[PDB]
């Protein structure tokens, strides 16, 4: 497991 | 080292921090007498300067 | 009549500032600029500033002159606005004049009327002043110290100009 | 305000020459000493910026950023203890000149002074 | 004050107004701009005269050189905005937001 | 992974201010606080009534 | 993802939806 | 523009803000106002977009409306006094005019609807000289009449400004419109003390016009004017988007980072005045600037956002240009707290 | 190794020479005006 | 941040037209020239506040 | 160069020339082009840019020895030859990669041009790169939003540039192409559908050569007047393109133009737009190894002339 | 059913953070109206001029 | 300045109905600032919509504020205790209520009321240990 890191979905919100 | 040490420097960390809150009352209370009266050094704000002014004789008499 | 020619010129002023402040067509706000800047010099004039108030009328007699070519270059429209030709405009205008008769009425008739200030009913003779400049126009000499005290006006004012000019070609330039 | 108007001050002086009788700054002054630790920082940071070697390169570049903070740093410290020293000379003068606005107090020992006390029950 | 004053200064207000209230042209809204500028001509030579600030007559005629320097501006930010819509109509400066 | 979500993470997207819930939250979250609060206070206030009256045994405690 | 739980289900799309997420039948859902 | 020209139009500019800080009389100082309104103009516009020209307009009819208010109340004063030193104002109508107006030019709401709107239309070096010098000559001119300034005028605006500006950026995604937003927050702090202490003003003016110099010169260096641009720095130059993190921090006025010292004096001011209410409903309201703060730290440098792969090109090259002064603006406003007492020297 | 010389390439010795000696110069300036200022202070003050 | 250049280099690039009783051309008065002095004269180094 | 040059009074109108011209020469895949370029440029005394490929920045940079295809570019053209449709994404990568490619190569031509005098010979250009596009999107190869994509990219970096002044088409048949192909013996290429080649064909003809004719004149050659240089020089000298751009540039616009090609970063600013498509989006973890890998290349670590590794000097006093 | 979710997870929630955040939210889209005419808000600068006249005399 | 005066003039705890007007007086009075403001910056469609939009405003402001006076002067004269903020607040949760209701939000209604009422004992507490919204400059 790795340390989560913004998807583009999370991208796009901004 | 030997309790006379902490016993001194309590006594003497104590008079500064008090010598300076009296200090800073003081200070206080001056610049609040100073602002409302004006009579000052602090807070004597601009006024015109009377060199400025002629006293030269002026056109008309009545001046 | 003749007593009051001050007071009757400074409502002509309020109308054409009422004229050109409900917004006709540039043309008819030019008009009321032109009638308000007339106006405005005979009121100086009155007072004793005939250099000043002639300065006013000519300077914005040439500024209306671009400001009328300007307007049939880019404010135009096909059917120009005339005071009665929309009900914003006229309700502007009449708005304006109303306005201005009910605070002239309620000065004119009461002794003292305060709006934001205090104003004083009686005519404007009352105030001026009963000394001689003898042999001397004062505007004329004060204007006329432009160049002898206020050098520093002059330095300032040049350099605002000169940038000015090289402000209106950038700002026209349009890459 | 307060002091801008004080009578006798020179218009854009740093340090008036009556801040000379007070003692110079030492030049081991902590606060000196943090500036040119400043001064550092921000030579570490402009090799950061630029990609350099953050802690080697530029050691010329870095001593210029130490001896300027530490210079200017110097004269800071001069002049804000001249102007606090200002503020306490101003302040005892008003308080000799108006005694009643600054009256002493009877001195009253604990013994004589009645305080209640709250029990914590 | 007289009463000259208060048209005067009822002028400053109403240019004021029309300024603030714009309806489809700059054109006028320059126009109004002027004419605040010409009603503080007025009230500022009428001060001057009536108490003889000689040195004071003067003033009118920067703060004029300045209302031309303004009107100038103006104009030509007016030409770009043109050129770019077409229009004098400010509703077209409308790309930026908030 | 869908029990552990359900029980900590979907309850406050899925839940709506009602006349239940609002009712149940008042009741279960200030209701025993001011019964806690009543109980304490009279008894608190008792304990000072009697200390006043000088009704109250504290011969041996010295130790609060 | 759609496997996480979900709102109420409202429509019987949506129920049908829920029950194949939850790895039920339908009815039993 | 050539560069004589933009130079020459520059230091017009920086005159006519001289001519305001350096002038005994009113006409000057109008003069000096009206001499950075036209420089400013070409300069605002030195990229030709229609955006650059809209914002042009909506900043030219703004300032020249402020001016012809200002000149309205210096004309009155002269009226009711017949002086033009600046001075105590002797009429109060004047004196709520000139407030007006000079709160309309730093943006103070309820006259901040220009600010962002113009911030975003110029471009980023245009947005730094727009947020950080403009703002000195209308402070200027406030403090040297902040004895007439009527306190609750101006602490009204100045809460509307903090509230206004914290609201505004939250809803922003853009990196000029939220440093407007800020930039009319920080200015509502200011402008609260400037009825107390003129000092607390000026050191305020000092750190914000530090931060915001080294926060525009940030964006400059990254070429980013949204936040998803700001997010790909990470994967070209990490060390931008963390001192942009520290910095944000700062503004934020997290302790112990030099944003707190303006926050604190002017709390400790306000309330020596028995001001307690007020700094406490600034304080708390400026825990919004906090959050669009730490959203945008977020984006940038405490979590990685997706790159693209044209980025691959970029490692390659090296940055051309050299901002000399962003290190020590970035040192002087993240780390100058420790030299607080400092502060008696602009005294 | 590169085949675009280095924009830095060798230390550009006057830069080098200049930063140094106003490093220099204002140490020194700094030091002296420490040491007339402490002169002031002990003369002024006795 | 008035920074009075103007006194600092002894230079009188505008206190000339700050008063009304400074000097005029061909020394025309002004119309309360005599008002003006006096008041001048009255609050000069007291300081703002005293002369209110 | 610098705003303080221009102010001294370094202008690029005086050190360019008659020589001084950028001429492009586009063709079909195998059309013989480089023949030519090589020969003009050699002929007009011109410096020739090879036609840019996948790792011309590498070229530029550092060493100059190519990087490894994680490091620089993460797409490969034998790939696309021979999986054309791949759901990697490698299509699209290869045709922004190359824009890019050929975006920078320009910018370096103008600067030579602006700096030094000299005509620049370019294989290809910016302008002509849509024509593979066209024919990725007409062939299924790319979907529409790539295309979207890349004309977004295009408008906001070409403008600023000035196009070329004469356009060099070398025109041969896409059957002889084929053939060629074949000759040539490259196994990759050999899998290129004749259909491709046409659209290729097609988007130049159709688009390229009448845009490009609008603004200049464009010098189109059989394959057998190709190979004729030195008739082809001879065209170029006879030339009289007084329509155009480069005759209304003046000093402040090669000012704006010099300073902009130095800055290669401004130059490929807006490559990067964030446009999140899925074939050219690399997540976070991807690219932060990718980046460290990048960094511990040798000469790469710090800024150039700065790295000890490579045995750069004097690094405390530089 | 009570102390985890009625309380901890829903209903000190909405009392202290959520709310504020919502009112705040709102606020923001209230104050970034993303209007951008001068005709409407310089009509809000005749009001805030007419208001403080008559309200700071 | 006027209807703040006329507010704090009546005795609190005393003619209620004098009260209940001038708190009237006041939410009008800001209701009606808030219509001009949302005019200017949201353009009414029609001058019927504006005035629509003005006394929707105007009168839940007024209803808040008569509301608010009702309420707090009443319970002022029945507990008989006329400092106790708590008379305050009791009436700013009313307002909120009020303001719910015009909403037809119980969400709204509640909130309100919580922070309403809240804010109206603070500036009652305020009214009786002097506290300072805005400060004289005194140093």
């Amino acid at each position: 497991a790795r340390q989560w890191q913004p998807d583009v979905e999370w991208a796009e919100q901004f | 080292d030997g309790p006379e040490k902490n016993y001194e420097k309590t006594m003497a960390i104590l008079q500064i921090e008090a010598e300076k809150a009296e200090l800073r009352l003081k200070e206080l209370e001056v610049r609040r007498l100073m602002r409302a009266r004006g009579d000052g050094p602090w807070y004597q704000y601009p006024t015109i300067d009377k060199a400025l002014i002629d006293h030269s004789p002026k056109t008309t008499p009545d001046n | 009549m003749t007593m009051y020619i001050a007071f009757i010129l400074s409502t002509i002023f309020v109308i054409g500032f009422v004229g050109f402040s409900s917004k006709p067509s540039p043309i008819y706000g030019g008009l009321g600029l032109i009638v308000s800047g007339g106006v405005g010099c005979g009121i100086v004039l009155n007072f004793g500033g005939s250099f000043l108030g002639l300065m006013v009328f000519l300077i914005y007699l040439g500024g209306m002159l671009v400001v009328f070519g300007y307007t049939t270059a880019m404010a135009t429209e096909m059917y120009p606005e005339v005071w009665v030709s929309n009900k914003t405009v006229f309700g502007a205008f009449v708005s304006g004049l109303m306005m201005e008769f009910c605070m002239v009425y309620y000065a004119l008739k009461e002794e003292e009327v305060e709006i934001i200030f205090k104003f004083n009913g009686l005519g404007d003779w009352v105030i001026y002043d009963t000394g001689d400049s003898g042999f001397f126009s004062e505007e004329a000499m004060g204007i006329a110290a432009l160049y002898s005290y206020g050098t520093w006006l002059v330095i300032v004012t040049g350099w605002s100009l000169l940038i000015g000019v090289v402000v209106i070609m950038e700002i026209t330039r349009g890459n | 305000t307060m002091m801008s108007g004080r009578p006798g001050r020179v218009p854009l002086q740093f340090l008036p020459n009556e801040a000379r009788s007070l003692p110079p700054p030492k030049l081991t002054d902590p606060r000196l000493v943090y500036m040119g630790f400043l001064g550092y920082c921000s030579g570490l940071i402009d090799n950061a910026i630029r990609r350099r070697p953050v802690v080697s390169a530029g050691l010329h570049r870095q001593l210029l950023y130490v001896t300027s903070f530490v210079f200017f740093g110097y004269y800071l410290l001069k002049r804000q203890d001249y102007m606090y020293a200002l503020r306490d000379h101003d302040m005892f003068a008003y308080v000799k000149s108006h005694p009643e606005d600054f009256p002493e107090k009877d001195k009253k020992t604990y013994g004589e002074i009645l305080e209640e006390f709250h029990p914590v029950r | 004050m007289p009463l000259v004053y208060m048209n005067i200064i009822m002028a400053f207000a109403i240019a004021l107004a029309g300024l603030l209230m714009y309806r489809s042209h700059l054109m006028s809204s320059l126009l109004c701009l002027e004419g605040m500028m010409l009603s503080l001509f007025i009230m500022s030579t009428l001060i001057i005269l009536n108490t003889h600030f000689t040195l004071a007559n003067m003033m009118p005629i920067i703060l004029l050189v300045f209302a031309a320097c303004e009107a100038a501006l103006g104009l030509s930010l007016l030409v770009m905005v043109s050129n770019t819509y077409g229009t004098d109509y400010v509703q077209n400066l409308n790309l930026l937001q908030c | 992974i869908r029990w552990t979500y359900a029980r900590s993470a979907n309850i406050y997207p899925n839940f709506r201010p009602t006349p239940k819930t609002s009712l149940l939250g008042a009741l279960f979250g200030i209701g025993p606080l001011f019964f806690w609060y009543y109980v304490f206070k009279t008894d608190r206030d008792k304990k000072e009534k009697l200390i006043q009256e000088g009704k109250l045994d504290q011969t041996f405690n010295i130790s609060y | 993802k759609d496997m996480f739980p979900g709102p109420y289900p409202k429509t019987p799309e949506e129920r049908a939806a829920a029950a194949k997420k939850y790895n039920m039948r339908v009815e039993d859902y | 523009m050539n560069p004589i020209i933009y130079t020459t139009l520059i230091m017009t500019v920086m005159s006519g803000t001289m001519l305001v800080m350096i002038s005994s009389h009113w006409l000057l100082i109008w003069i000096g106002f009206e001499m950075n309104l036209l420089a400013m103009i070409p300069v605002l516009m030195k990229n030709f977009n229609p955006r650059a020209t809209e914002a042009a307009t909506k900043y030219f009819l703004t300032q020249a409306t402020a001016s012809m208010m200002l000149m309205m109340a210096i004309i009155i004063n002269l009226l009711y006094s017949g002086q033009w030193t600046i001075t105590k104002m002797f009429n109060p109508v004047a004196m709520t005019m000139m407030t007006m107006a000079l709160a309309m030019k730093l943006g103070l709401s309820p006259f901040h609807f220009w600010v962002p709107e113009v911030t975003q239309g110029i471009s980023l070096q245009a947005g730094l000289l727009l947020l950080t010098w403009q703002k000195l000559a209308p402070l200027s001119v406030l403090c040297q009449i902040s004895q007439s300034i009527n306190p609750n005028l101006m602490l009204t605006m100045a809460m509307l400004s903090i509230l206004i500006g914290g609201w505004g950026g939250l809803n922003q995604t853009q990196l000029r419109k939220i440093m407007a937003y800020s930039s009319i927050a920080h200015m509502g702090w200011m402008t609260a003390v400037l009825p107390y202490n003129t000092t607390m003003t000026i050191l305020n003016l000092l750190i914000y016009i530090t931060m915001t110099l080294a926060m525009f010169m940030l964006l400059i260096h990254s070429s980013a004017t949204t936040t998803l641009s700001l997010s790909h720095t990470w994967n070209k130059m990490p060390v931008i988007t963390s001192l942009m993190m520290v910095t944000l921090l700062s503004m934020g006025g997290l302790p112990p980072l030099s944003g707190f010292m303006p926050k604190w004096m002017i709390i400790q001011e306000m309330t020596k005045n028995e001001s307690i209410i007020m700094p406490t409903l600034m304080a708390m309201t400026a825990l919004l600037n906090l959050y669009f703060y730490m959203r945008l730290a977020y984006s940038s440098s405490l979590t990685m956002f997706p790159s693209t792969n044209n980025m691959k090109m970029k490692w390659q090259f090296e940055h051309t240009k050299q901002m000399k002064l962003l290190p020590t603006m970035i040192v002087l406003s993240t780390l100058v707290l420790p030299m607080t007492p400092a502060l008696s020297s602009l005294n | 190794f590169y085949i675009r010389e280095p924009p830095h390439g060798s230390p550009d010795w006057l830069k080098v020479g200049l930063t140094l000696g106003t490093s220099v110069f204002l140490w020194i300036y700094l030091i002296k005006q420490h040491k007339e200022d402490v002169l002031e202070y002990k003369r002024r003050n006795g | 941040p008035f920074f009075d250049v103007q006194k600092r280099l002894g230079l009188d690039l505008d206190r000339w037209m700050t008063i009304q009783s400074a000097e005029q051309p061909h020394k025309i008065p002004g119309r309360c020239h005599a008002f003006e002095k006096e008041w001048i004269e009255c609050a000069h180094g007291i300081g703002g506040i005293r002369a209110e | 160069y610098g705003p303080l040059a221009f102010v001294l009074g370094e202008r690029t109108t005086r050190k360019l020339t008659e020589t001084s011209k950028v001429i492009t020469v586009d063709g079909n895949i195998c059309s013989g082009k480089g023949r030519l370029a090589r020969e003009i440029a050699e002929k007009l005394g011109l410096r020739h840019f090879p036609e840019a490929g996948i790792h011309y920045a590498d070229s530029t940079t550092g060493d100059g020895k190519p990087l490894d295809v994680q490091l620089s570019g993460n797409c490969s053209l034998e790939k696309f030859y021979d999986d054309p449709k791949s759901n990697d994404g490698n299509s699209y990568r290869l045709q922004s990669w190359l824009y890019a490619s050929r975006l920078l190569q320009y910018a370096d031509a103008l600067e030579h041009l602006l700096s030094t005098g000299q005509g620049v010979v370019l294989e290809r250009s910016i302008y002509s790169d849509f024509v593979f596009l066209e024919a990725m999107y007409r062939q299924g190869f790319i979907r529409k939003q790539c295309v979207e994509h890349y004309n977004e990219v295009k408008k906001v970096t070409a403008c600023e540039y000035l196009p070329p002044h004469v356009v060099v088409y070398v025109d041969v048949p896409v059957p002889e192409i084929q053939s060629r192909i074949q000759k040539k013996g490259n196994p990759h290429e050999m899998k290129i559908t004749a259909a491709y080649l046409q659209d290729i064909e097609n988007a130049y003809k159709k688009t390229f050569l009448p845009e490009m004719s609008e603004k200049c004149e464009v010098l189109q050659y059989s394959a057998r007047e190709a190979e004729d240089a030195e008739k082809v020089v001879e065209d170029i000298e006879y030339l009289k393109c007084d329509k155009g751009p480069w005759p209304d540039q003046d000093d402040r616009t090669f000012h704006r133009l010099r300073m902009l090609v130095q800055n290669k970063l401004e130059v490929l600013n807006y490559t990067t737009i964030p446009v999140y498509l899925p074939e050219i989006t690399i997540g976070a973890h991807q690219s932060d190894r990718v980046f460290q890998k990048f960094t511990e290349l040798p000469g790469r670590k710090y800024s150039p002339g700065y790295n000890e590794d490579v045995g750069d000097k004097w690094i405390w006093l530089k | 059913k009570s102390a985890s979710s009625l309380l901890d997870l829903i209903w000190l929630e909405t009392i202290l953070p959520k709310t504020t955040s919502f009112i705040q939210m709102k606020m923001s889209i209230m104050v970034s109206n993303q209007k951008g005419l001068i005709k409407l808000y310089f009509l809000s600068f005749l009001i805030t001029i007419m208001i403080s006249m008559t309200l700071f005399n | 300045k006027t209807l703040l005066h006329k507010y704090s003039d009546i005795p609190e705890g005393t003619e209620c109905h004098r009260k209940a007007y001038a708190s009237t007086s006041i939410g009008g009075a800001t209701g009606l600032i808030v219509s001009a403001y949302s005019i200017a910056l949201k353009p009414p469609a029609s001058f019927l919509e504006g005035v629509a939009r003005t006394g929707r405003y105007t009168f839940t402001s007024a209803a808040i504020g008569a509301i608010f006076g009702l309420t707090s002067c009443i319970s002022a004269q029945v507990r008989e205790k006329p400092d106790d903020p708590l008379n305050y607040f009791i009436g700013g949760c009313a307002g909120g209520l009020t303001l719910g209701a015009r909403t037809r939000s119980y969400g709204i209604g509640a909130a309100a009321c919580a922070y309403m009422g809240l804010t109206a004992a603070l500036v009652k507490m305020g009214q009786l240990e002097g506290w300072q919204v805005f400060a004289e400059p005194k140093v």
